[PDB]
């Protein structure tokens, strides 16, 4: 996450109405807060309607966009065709499904 | 499979070298087959190992 | 008793007495190349000769 | 400081200066690798010297 | 964190633990009482 | 029971021929086999019903209207929401 | 300074009645505070005259 602060050309975003988006909004951390403000004011719309749209957009991006999502969804895409996405960095928070 | 064929062909030349004793190039032809068969066996081993690394 | 939500994540694991680092084998000079390459070099040596 | 020998090690500058003890060529500290067990057998018996 | 059956200290304790997880409290606690205590790092 | 779930992957996918089955048989994934196990034990006849608005769930600070799965349960439009629904504080009070 | 927290065998201290000593005492940082408590309770005297 810190490496994102080191640059501004590469964009990133989070899914709408999803836990991840709510985490940045209420994150009282020095690095996570910064990210919440970068994306809210960034044009065009980085908050994709669904995960399917976001992943495809990153594929066509060729590297100018990074998609922020949960690890579980980040393991049935790196091992599925055309196999053109990779997870960089550990996890930011420990959560679970219910 | 090619190595098996060449070894079989070489055997015939050796077998035929007891009827046409006057002819001498038959024995040479057998030598080429057995040497060529060995070179084909090298390729087969290399391909088999290389494929299993996929 | 009424448990609460997991505050941390664990999992069964095997603990063993840390086996001291080993000494490279007596024939460690063959390590840089796989056993297949050494076998094929011998075949190439015979074939070329 | 100890002037170790082929069979028995002794003492140098210190409280003891002549005390010698037969070296334990099979010390227990683990595991005895089969290649390490045969090196210490040849060493201990000093067959080659 | 358990609690006896019926104890009125079930609902405040649960939510409480969830508060600490979304604040970076738990993660720092783990990093300090585990990783930092490394006495054997060529 | 009206199970609420969302179209993700590999949580709720579809088969190579999804035109001819009828009902829950047509859904496959990780949150449909788990639902089978959860309902085989408790002993219930669940009915899968894909969340209409098609969102995971959130609360609009403007109108406080809970949308998505989390808002598909508070009003009474379903009971058991077997899906990927992360645990957060905003949702633990509803 | 962080690397000091990674170990305890190696000791450290600060001069007495000198700015440096006062800095750790009133440091409200996560790492510097830890150091102030390590040395104040460590025997023998690390605060040299
Ligand atoms: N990484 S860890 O083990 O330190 C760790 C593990 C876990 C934490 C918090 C930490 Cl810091 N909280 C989660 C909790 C937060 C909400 C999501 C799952 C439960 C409720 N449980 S966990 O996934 O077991
Ligand atoms: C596809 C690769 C084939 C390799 C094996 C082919 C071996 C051919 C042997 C021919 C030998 C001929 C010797 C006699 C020649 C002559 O009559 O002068
Ligand atoms: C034909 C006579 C040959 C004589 C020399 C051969 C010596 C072979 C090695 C002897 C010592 C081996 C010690 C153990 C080595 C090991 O396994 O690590
Ligand atoms: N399923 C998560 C969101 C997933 C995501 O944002 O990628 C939730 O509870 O909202
Ligand atoms: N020069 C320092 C003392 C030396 C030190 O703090 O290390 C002072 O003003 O007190």
């Amino acid at each position: 996450a810190e490496d994102l602060a080191k640059q501004t050309e590469i964009a990133y975003g989070t899914l709408d109405s999803g836990s991840t988006k709510e985490f940045f909004r209420r994150s009282k951390i020095a690095v996570y807060e910064k990210m919440w403000t970068y994306m809210r004011s960034a044009e065009p719309s980085v908050f994709t309607r669904t995960t399917a749209e976001g992943v495809a957009r990153v594929r066509k991006s060729k590297g100018k966009f990074a998609f922020l999502l949960e690890s579980t969804m980040n393991e049935y895409i790196e091992q599925r065709k055309p196999c053109d996405t990779m997870k960089v960095g550990g996890n930011l928070d420990s959560k679970g499904y219910g | 499979i090619l190595s098996v064929i060449l070894l079989f062909m070489g055997g015939l030349c050796i077998a035929a070298s007891e009827f046409y004793k006057t002819r001498h190039n038959i024995i040479l032809s057998a030598g080429i087959f057995f040497v060529s068969a060995g070179l084909s066996n090298i390729i087969g081993i290399i391909v088999y190992i290389s494929a299993n690394a996929g | 008793i009424d448990f609460s939500k997991p505050f941390m994540s664990l999992g069964i694991s095997i603990m063993i007495k840390k086996p001291q680092k080993s000494k490279p084998g007596v024939f460690s000079f063959l390590d840089p190349l796989a056993y297949e390459i050494w076998m094929c070099i011998v075949f190439a040596y015979i074939g070329v000769s | 400081m100890t002037h170790s020998g082929l069979w028995r090690t002794c003492c140098l500058e210190g409280n003891f200066k002549g005390l010698c003890k037969q070296i334990d060529h099979f010390p227990e500290d683990y595991e005895a690798d089969t290649a390490e067990y045969f090196l210490r057998a040849v060493r201990a018996s000093s067959i080659f010297p | 964190v358990a609690t006896p059956k019926g104890s009125s200290l079930r609902t405040p304790v649960n939510l409480a633990v969830l508060k600490l997880s979304e604040a970076g409290v738990l993660d720092k606690l783990k990093n300090k009482w585990w990783y930092d205590k490394g006495e054997c790092g060529d | 029971v009206v199970v609420t779930t969302i179209m993700e992957s590999p949580y709720v996918m579809y088969k190579k021929n999804h035109e001819m089955f009828e009902g829950n048989d047509k859904y496959e994934g990780y949150c449909v086999d788990l639902a089978s196990e959860i309902a085989k034990h408790i002993g219930i006849k669940y009915k899968i019903a894909i969340v209409p608005d098609g969102k995971y769930g959130a609360r609009d600070a403007d109108t406080k209207i809970w949308n998505g799965m989390v808002g598909e349960l508070v009003y009474g439009k379903a009971e058991i929401a077997i899906a990927p629904l992360t645990i957060t504080l905003v949702r633990e009070e509803v």
